[PDB]
């Protein structure tokens, strides 16, 4: 009787930009399937078709029944059923606001984590004038006397098998 | 609908019962004083019609 009518459409371009495409390829079934009840929706609006009960009173001969179909359609008035699994939705709702704030901490962690990157690419000296210690230094992958021997060595010259 | 046709359909046959019902009823009553004054009223009518130019 009320909330959602055929006009109500959420903004479907920004949760189009927002998903990330075939790794969410169920929203483009989600859309046609929600499209599909959409379908549904537009058939059959709120008020029926309206009927001329004075032709059908004029042409009958004993319009009394027309009257007492009348009378009891008028009394017969059903409103809209329940809905049954909104409460499910809530709850979904609520772990999904606590997915987000999880999401939303965890990358906040790794924004802070890439900008402590660029912030120790920013404090590095050049390469051009840059002492081979220091280079060791920046770099802690470094050699020592535990470490793999090479004839030359480099990142990957030890199994190579 | 149900009852426009029902009544459509009664009245069809009423009318169709009343037709013969008629028919028969006017072609078994024929009288000879009432033919001999229509006889009379045709006559009248016909010197109506020839006065009447």
């Amino acid at each position: 009787a009320s909330k959602r009518i055929a006009r109500s459409s959420i903004d479907w371009a920004k949760m189009a930009e927002s998903v990330p495409e075939s790794q969410k390829a169920m929203y483009n079934q989600f859309k046609a399937k929600s499209d599909g009840y959409i379908r549904k929706a537009l058939s059959y609006p709120e008020q029926p078709s309206p009927i001329n009960w004075e032709h059908y009173r004029k042409s009958l001969t004993n319009p009394a029944m027309v009257d007492a179909f009348k009378k009891q359609y008028e009394a017969l008035k059903v409103p809209y059923p329940e809905d049954k699994v909104s409460s499910q939705i809530d709850a979904q709702e609520a772990e999904a606001k606590k997915e987000i704030t999880k999401f939303i901490q965890e990358s906040r962690g790794r924004i802070e984590n890439y900008k402590a990157e660029l912030g120790k690419l920013g404090q590095m000296i050049p390469f051009e004038h840059m002492t081979l210690e220091d280079f060791f230094e920046a770099f802690p992958e470094k050699v020592l006397n535990p470490d793999p021997p090479s004839p030359n060595v480099k990142k990957k010259p030890f199994k190579n098998n | 609908d149900y009852h426009l046709e029902t009544e459509r359909a009664q009245r069809q046959i009423k009318q169709k019962n009343m037709v013969d019902w008629i028919v028969r009823n006017v072609m078994k009553s024929i009288t000879p004083e009432q033919e001999r004054l229509m006889l009379s009223k045709c006559i009248s009518d016909l010197k109506a019609m020839s006065i009447k130019a």
